[PDB]
């Protein structure tokens, strides 16, 4: 169905394949390195090839939706009240212990946020967490106070893709959160799709290593799904051409020659 | 007034505005012409003898 | 049944094509009678007696129960047009259905659907180019009158059409009030920041445009004052209740003497927080969370308002308009618990106003930013809901006109001119793409035809006169001003709609054309339907 | 800013088993035959029919007159059938040359 | 859809030969990614010849 | 197999065309005809059977309409507009329904004659504008300081109700309650008769004993019999928190390893109760009212200081007490201050009415809240009396907010009709006919009054029209009891301008809303 | 089947009802399984 858009889609697919492989060494193409994001709205002419990373998660911050000269870091721990893996309870037997607990929790959260900020990071990605609060309201308030754009609920399965895209090494303990663990980027902003939703795009990276994202847009869901399938077909055709460097004529010529 | 339903129905079926036809009919009848009715073969409200 | 052995029903070829066209025509005919100034509203009953008197195409198509896939495609097309533009929701559906009908008529003549799709795509591109190059009017030559005219045009066919002279002024004032510039110097207008409150009572002409913000909320306690002159608004995103320990904290008492102190602290913590908030000088306290009775008493004794369960978006709008800062907690970077006066919004008045046995908060004349709110008064709730829908349509139209500064004449002028131009232009492209583009041009004429039909006038004669005027404009270089001629539905004669003030944003027409063309192509690609039997 | 869109073995020929089970077979067969007789008596009419100035008779008035002044002793009541078998053995018994009229109500 | 593999997978065919054809189209999609419609047609034509 | 295929879902109906308009107009006319006979001083009551077994024997239009369940959406819209009229101005409920029905009836004629509904709606809106202008022109001012004028206005409001027999007492009660509720703080005038003018109905007695109290009255007794049931000048302290030991918010568990800890903890509970009671007593009050429970030990400690306690008073009742006696509700007794203590009540008396105890806090000096004690034959009679009193208080507050008056008895209807016809005499377009239709359909109120009175509609209406064709005859209406024409300056039947404006606006807007509608669709789910 | 909540991964796949130290659990249709060895230990 996407044939009037071939002038836009075919160079898009060719570039997408060529930007995820080494032309002089590659013998196969991993199509998982080409992420496809389907967003309802617009027309198929609005399909875009994004060099960097496109995230469907919303920004938890308010008033901070565009960072220039971004320093992105991944967090695989939780910014909430301390909680050990084994069973833990806090026993209060005196009235002073109450506000002592409150103050100490505040100090712990503030120290965590200060340690994160001291590395120069201004965009923070927090992995999705179960059984513990990944991001706390106090932690979110402290991060907002220090002008750090926070995106939480990052899926575990996407960690490898994000690390390959923006060159950010994931951090699981605050003691190992240093400057070199971050990934520099030119721009990380949340764009608006003309009222059809919001997308977070991190375009322009110091080390853009073999990863591209394709954003597919359309009027209705069915045409978007079929456009995605057709783009996948084109990518698979280029993958075949990469695997075996042999071209043949089309339009039934091989079948007629074979029959004769 | 109940006699107006006949020219009104004729005008409605003919596809024109009944009120204009009835107004023209009253005007021409007050003028003194009692043999004037609506013109079927017309695209606009019109009357003829 | 047969050699295929598929558990379901299969339709192929002309049968499924006719089914799709029938479904599209049904969807179009549902809303075809609600187009243009001589359109009429509809009642929708929700199987439990709920009544929705509406004229918006998107509302009608969302409320309906639709089963056929092509009908669902048209309904979601209307929804997309509503979301992305806000106007022309009926026109896009009608145009898409007419395009599909004419394309199927071409296909029945053994014209291949690929040729029809290519012709439709070429015709849509050429129509957009012609609209952008010939039929656009820059708003800089008109001024504030253009916005009012566009709003009035959008308010036609709506329950607020006759009172347009007043409603359009209110809409323009609200949209201009909610305007503020951003980075890169692009002044954009955040509609949906105009709070719209519906309250039955007096006539529509007594609807109020608030120079501030309006809350659907009341003061927490009857002992609080119900009017503050120099309001110092404090916006909070936390509850003011008795302090309770988290899951990981337990109170275990081995010496009984500590129980009284612990129980005292449990409320003294919130008491101290409220004491700080009042000591900074705040007069109005708005919080998204709840407020306990003792905290309400604290506010009452302090002589200050306190509103609980405020909606998050309302609180955000109030904080932005008044200069306040939302605080989810009282915690500075020193580890303490403070509240300085720099985080207080200001307003020239906050009043508890009574509207038909219901009370609401009015925040009048917020400083550091202007905000607008609209209160609609009507006979009953259905009328107020339809008024709100029409008001939203008008606000969206005004926003489109202000963002993109080009407008096009209304009343079928654009469609007639496009039909003439595309009918002439089809002869210079292809052999069967000629037929496809000609059918696209003839399908574009459904809008003026529907307008004329809704007025119980001679659609054929009026459309012929309009086409003659536009053809004369296109063929005669010195009669180019005739391209502004549209349809005057009150008198049933062609009229220069640019001079008459019938204006529409160009984005409405362009997006409608693109979306309708894509939907028609999507439906036209189908030539076989397999309907698997449900597993239930 | 914040203000945005947000806001096999088939042949069996069984030999003796039928002899052993004929007791239960006839036990069920007698009741089944009674049911067939009852339903035959019903279907004899049901479904089959369920599917679908001397003329002024002044004498009708005096017919009513002596029908009212008919007899002296008690006029008795119409016999009521309480069981389907009651209807079956009422129609089956009794002299054949005597008309029986039944009123379904 | 026009993709052969998607068409074959979506309609729940019941005959075993049809299921093997669906698996064949899936294998063609895995190895190549294009031609998932041509391979099923080729197999059907080959078996049609096998009839005679 | 082979299930049917169709575009819209099953059981989705749709009607369109002239049929929908005719059905809507007929539904509106039926709704109007339901309560046509409940208008005027000679209206007759209707007995409604509530689904829950109750009986509503009333004359108010809104109550009758809200007691009726209908299926046609037009009837639903009519019931909704009746409710909105009741909520906005307090009366005119049966007039607006009749007016809307008549307007739709006269619009049907033009709909049947190839006139688009948009033209009719435009004519209706122009007519409504001129109606408002004429109503404002023929209005007269009122001196709100004149008690006699206010009483006469309330009388004219309640001459049509069942309370017209005791009209004088009813008017005095309504005026006193409205003037007592009137309040102004921080430069905001407020007359909140919904929350501070409470009507209490006690079956039995005679209606002549009903009165408005300079205070509040609740159905409560003393917690302990030793407490005084009669205090001359009580100092009242109001609470909204429990006076008993309660568990904390946080999860708390004690751990006892020594012998005396259990008795010690129980003694601390007793000491906490004593501390709360001492904190209350330090202000030296005479009576304590709270919304939550009072423990027995707290009752003992309060009685030791000669303090009467009422245990569980509702929030609204406590607010009314605070307004009446000048108190301030507090939650923590340790923060109680002298200002919060409510002095101003002139008597606390807990007497027995029938077989129940009632608490009276009457005799207040300058109370801002009041209770209306109603005695009568039965519960239904008292409910109807309460509805009539609500109408009277709403009319009084409308007059207080807007001091304009317009003639009653259909005089305003005929005056506005004549003015509208005179204005239409200069109209030249096709819009003049529906304009005059609205003008003449306005005459349905005097016609209904004449019909309910039993007089000849045609002769009286023609005479009234001829009289209104003169110059100084805008105040000439119809006497709804004797069935004769009379100047309203003599009969004195005047009604607030706000009520008439609301009625006219609601009727015209309902007519416009129902005229805008076509193509009814029904049967879909949510 | 037993799944890890935090990582969202299937630890090991092995039953109308079952019940459980989170290492040995019994499943009834007894079938006691030990996670340290991944084998049935009692019947
Ligand atoms: N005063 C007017 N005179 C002539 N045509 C008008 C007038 N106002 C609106 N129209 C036309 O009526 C058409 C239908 O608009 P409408 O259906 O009410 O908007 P929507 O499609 O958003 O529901 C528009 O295309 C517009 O050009
Ligand atoms: N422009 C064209 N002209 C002639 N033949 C074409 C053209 N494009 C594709 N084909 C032929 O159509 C056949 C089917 O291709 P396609 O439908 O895209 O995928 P599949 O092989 O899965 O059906 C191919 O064998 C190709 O040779
Ligand atoms: N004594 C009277 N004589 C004539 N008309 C009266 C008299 N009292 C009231 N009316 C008229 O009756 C109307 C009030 O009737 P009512 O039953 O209160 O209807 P609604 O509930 O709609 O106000 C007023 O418009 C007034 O003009
Ligand atoms: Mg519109
Ligand atoms: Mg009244």
């Amino acid at each position: 169905v996407v044939s009037q858009y071939s002038s836009l889609l075919s160079p898009m697919s060719v570039n997408a394949v060529m930007k995820v492989i080494d032309p002089a060494t590659a013998t196969s193409v991993d199509l998982r390195d080409i992420k496809i994001v389907k967003k309802l709205g617009g027309t198929i002419d609005d399909c875009e090839l994004v060099e960097g990373l496109v995230l469907t998660q919303k920004v938890s911050n308010s008033g901070i939706t565009r960072v220039e000269k971004a320093k992105i870091g991944l967090i695989q721990f939780c910014l909430s009240a301390p909680k050990t893996d084994m069973d833990n309870q806090i026993v209060v037997s005196d009235y002073a212990q109450m506000d002592r607990v409150l103050r100490e929790e505040r100090a712990y959260i503030l120290n965590l946020v200060k340690q994160i900020k001291k590395t120069g990071c201004n965009v923070l990605l927090i992995q999705k967490s179960i059984l513990r609060d990944a991001l706390s309201d106090l932690a979110l308030h402290f991060l907002n106070k220090m002008k750090i754009m926070v995106i939480k609920d990052i899926e575990r399965e996407d960690i490898e893709f994000i690390c390959k895209t923006i060159g950010t090494k994931p951090v699981a303990h605050i003691d190992q959160f240093t400057a070199d663990m971050l990934g520099s980027a030119e721009l990380a902003e949340e764009v608006n799709l003309n009222g059809s939703g919001k997308l977070l795009k991190i375009t322009g990276c110091a080390s853009p290593g073999k990863t591209v994202t394709i954003v597919v847009r359309g009027s209705n869901k069915l045409v978007i799904e079929e456009a995605e399938r057709s783009i996948h077909d084109a990518l698979c055709v280029i993958r075949c051409l990469v695997k075996k460097r042999a071209l043949i004529a089309g339009g039934g010529a091989p079948e007629i020659e074979l029959a004769l | 007034e109940a006699f107006e339903a006949i020219p009104r129905a004729l005008a409605e079926n003919s596809g024109v505005k009944a009120n204009e036809v009835i107004s023209k009919l009253y005007a021409v009848h007050q003028e003194g012409n009692k043999n004037v009715g609506l013109d079927i073969e017309a695209e606009v409200p019109a009357v003829k003898d | 049944e047969g050699p295929l052995s598929v558990f379901g029903d299969r339709s192929t070829g002309e049968t499924i094509r006719s089914q799709n066209v029938m479904a599209a025509a049904s969807i179009a005919n549902i809303v075809k009678s609600s187009l243009g100034p001589v359109g009429l509203d509809k009642m929708l009953v929700d199987d439990i007696g709920d009544v929705t008197i509406t004229n918006d195409g998107a509302t009608i198509l969302k409320l309906l129960e639709v089963e056929h896939p092509a009908a669902k495609v048209l309904c979601e097309l209307a929804d997309l047009q509503d979301k992305e533009v806000g106007d022309g929701t009926t026109s896009v559906v009608i145009i898409a259905a007419e395009l599909l009908k004419n394309a199927d008529e071409l296909v029945k003549q053994k014209i291949h659907p690929t040729s029809v799709i290519s012709g439709y795509r070429l015709a849509c591109k050429e129509a957009v180019r012609y609209i952008n190059e010939n039929l656009i009017v820059n708003t800089d030559e008109l001024g504030r009158d253009c916005l009012i005219n566009a709003a009035k045009t959008s308010m036609s066919s709506k329950i607020i059409g006759i009172n347009g002279d007043f409603f359009a002024n209110m809409v323009v004032d609200a949209v201009l009030a909610i305007k503020y510039t951003d980075i890169r110097g692009q002044p954009r207008y955040p509609v949906n920041s105009v709070n719209i409150l519906k309250a039955h009572g007096r006539s529509q002409m007594e609807s109020m445009l608030i120079s501030g913000y309006a809350l659907n909320c009341v003061v927490g306690s009857q002992g609080m004052p119900k009017r503050i002159v120099n309001a110092k608004i404090a916006c909070l995103d936390f509850s003011l209740q008795k302090t309770k320990m988290k899951l990981g904290v337990q109170v275990v008492i081995t010496d009984p003497e500590k129980l009284d102190q612990i129980r005292q602290r449990e409320s003294d913590i919130t008491k101290e927080r409220i004491q700080k908030i009042l000591a900074t000088g705040a007069n109005v306290i708005l919080t998204t969370g709840g407020i306990d009775d003792m905290c309400l008493k604290y506010f009452v004794e302090a002589g200050a308002m306190a509103v609980r369960r405020v909606l998050k978006r309302d609180l955000k709008r109030i904080a932005k308009a008044s200069g306040a800062t939302i605080l989810s907690t009282l915690a500075n970077l020193e580890g303490e618990e403070t509240f300085e006066a720099a985080m207080l919004g200001q307003a020239e008045e906050v009043v508890q106003e009574r509207i038909c046995d219901d009370e609401l908060i009015l925040i009048k004349n917020t400083k550091a930013r202007t905000s607008a709110s609209i209160i609609l008064r009507g006979a009953n709730d259905f009328m107020c809901d339809e008024m709100e829908r029409s008001l939203h349509d008008a606000l969206c139209v005004v926003k489109r006109v202000l963002e993109s500064k080009s407008v096009v004449p209304g009343g079928g002028a654009v469609e007639a001119a496009l039909s003439i131009y595309l009918e002439n232009y089809a002869t210079s492209m292809g052999s069967r793409e000629q037929l496809a583009i000609a059918e696209f041009a003839r399908s574009l004429l459904v809008i003026p035809n529907t307008l004329a039909v809704n007025a119980a006038q001679d659609s054929t004669d009026l459309v012929a006169k309009l086409r003659a005027f536009h053809n004369e404009a296109q063929v005669n270089p010195e009669r180019k001003n005739l391209k502004w001629i549209g349809l005057d539905l009150s008198n049933g004669k062609p009229r220069d709609n640019k001079q008459a003030g019938v204006f529409e944003p160009t984005i409405v027409k362009v997006k409608s054309l693109k979306f309708a063309t894509e939907a028609a192509i999507t439906i036209l690609r189908i030539d076989d339907l397999i309907k698997l039997h449900p597993e239930s | 800013s914040s203000s945005e869109d947000e806001d096999a073995g088939e042949g069996i020929s069984v030999n003796t088993g039928p002899k052993g089970v004929i007791n239960d077979w006839r036990r069920f067969k007698q009741l089944e035959t009674e049911q067939r007789e009852e339903q035959c008596r019903e279907m004899e009419r049901l479904i089959k029919k369920l599917s679908m100035f001397l003329q002024q008779y002044r004498k009708q008035r005096m017919e009513e007159m002596r029908q009212q002044l008919h007899k002296g002793p008690q006029f008795k009541q119409v016999f009521e059938i309480s069981s389907g078998e009651g209807f079956l053995d009422m129609i089956d018994k009794e002299q054949k040359s005597i008309v029986i009229m039944v009123h379904i109500y | 859809t026009n993709d052969g593999a998607t068409i074959l997978k979506q309609m729940q065919v019941l005959h075993p030969a049809a299921r093997m054809l669906v698996e064949l189209s899936k294998a063609q999609d895995i190895e190549a990614g294009d031609g998932t419609t041509s391979v099923v047609i080729i197999a059907g034509s080959l078996l049609d010849s096998c009839t005679k | 197999g082979h299930r049917p295929v169709l575009v819209l879902s099953q059981n989705t109906k749709r009607e369109s065309g002239r049929k929908v308009q005719s059905g809507n107009i007929n539904a509106a006319k039926t709704i109007a005809d339901i309560i046509r006979t409940c208008l005027g001083p000679k209206s007759m009551m209707k007995m409604l059977l509530d689904p829950m077994g109750g009986i509503v024997m009333t004359n108010d239009g809104n109550a009758i309409l809200r007691e009726i369940q209908v299926q046609h959406p037009a009837a639903k819209s009519m019931i909704e507009i009746s409710r909105t009229q009741d909520e906005e101005v307090g009366d005119g409920t049966t007039s607006v329904i009749i007016l809307a029905g008549e307007m739709l009836s006269v619009a049907e004629h033009f709909l049947e004659q190839q006139m688009h509904p948009t033209v009719v709606i435009s004519a209706y809106r122009k007519a409504l504008d001129d109606m408002i202008s004429t109503l404002k022109k023929i209005s007269i001012p009122v001196d709100i300081s004149d008690s006699d004028m206010m009483l006469n206005i309330i009388n004219s409001s309640i001459t049509t109700k069942a309370i017209s027999r005791w009209s004088s007492l009813a008017c005095n009660i309504a005026l006193d309650a409205v003037k007592m509720v009137q309040f102004e703080e921080n430069g905001r005038k407020e007359i909140d008769i919904k929350k501070y003018a409470r009507v209490e109905k006690i079956p039995g007695g005679i209606i002549e004993d009903s009165c408005v109290l300079r205070g509040v009255m609740i159905n409560k007794d003393v917690t302990h019999p030793r407490m005084r049931r009669y205090i001359k000048n009580p100092r009242i302290v109001l609470l909204d928190s429990s006076l008993e030991y309660k568990k904390g918010e946080s999860q708390t568990d004690i751990e006892i390893t020594r012998e005396e800890d259990f008795t010690r903890i129980l003694q601390m509970e007793e000491e906490y109760i004593q501390q709360l009671c001492e904190d209350i007593i330090q202000l030296k009050p005479d009576v304590v009212i709270t919304e939550k429970g009072i423990s027995d030990l707290a009752q003992h400690y309060l009685m030791r200081a000669n303090i009467t306690a009422i245990r569980r008073v509702r929030k609204t009742d406590n607010n009314r007490i605070a307004r009446a006696c000048g108190a301030r509700i507090v939650s923590r007794p340790e923060e109680l201050r002298e200002d919060d203590v409510g002095t101003g009540a002139g008597l606390l008396e807990i007497k027995k009415i029938g077989d129940e105890y009632f608490t009276f806090i009457t005799d207040c000096k300058d109370p801002k809240a009041c209770t209306i004690l109603l005695r009568g034959a039965s519960k239904e009679i008292l409910s109807e009396v309460e509805r009539n009193l609500q109408d009277a208080m709403q009319v009084c507050r409308n007059v207080l907010l807007d001091p304009q008056l317009v003639p009653g008895g259909g005089a305003s209807e005929m005056a506005v009709a004549h003015a509208l016809t005179e204005k239409s005499k200069a109209m030249t377009g096709v819009e003049q006919w529906p304009y005059r239709a609205v003008a003449q359909a306005l005459e349905v109120i005097p016609r209904t009054l004449i019909q309910n009175c039993g007089a000849s509609t045609i002769r009286l209406l023609t005479s009234l029209r001829a009289k209104h064709t003169q110059e100084n005859c805008e105040t000439w209406g119809v006497n709804g009891e004797t069935g004769t024409l009379v100047d309203m300056k003599e009969l004195g039947i005047w009604e607030p301008l706000a009520v008439k404006l609301q009625t006219y606006k609601t009727a015209v807007e309902t007519a416009v809303l129902l005229l805008r509608i076509d193509d009814i669709v029904s049967g879909h789910k949510k | 089947a037993l799944w890890d909540v935090e990582s969202g991964q299937l630890l090991q796949s092995f039953v109308l009802c079952l019940d459980l130290t989170g290492n040995t659990f019994v499943s009834g249709g007894a079938m006691v399984w030990d996670m340290r060895s991944g084998q049935c230990v009692q019947a």
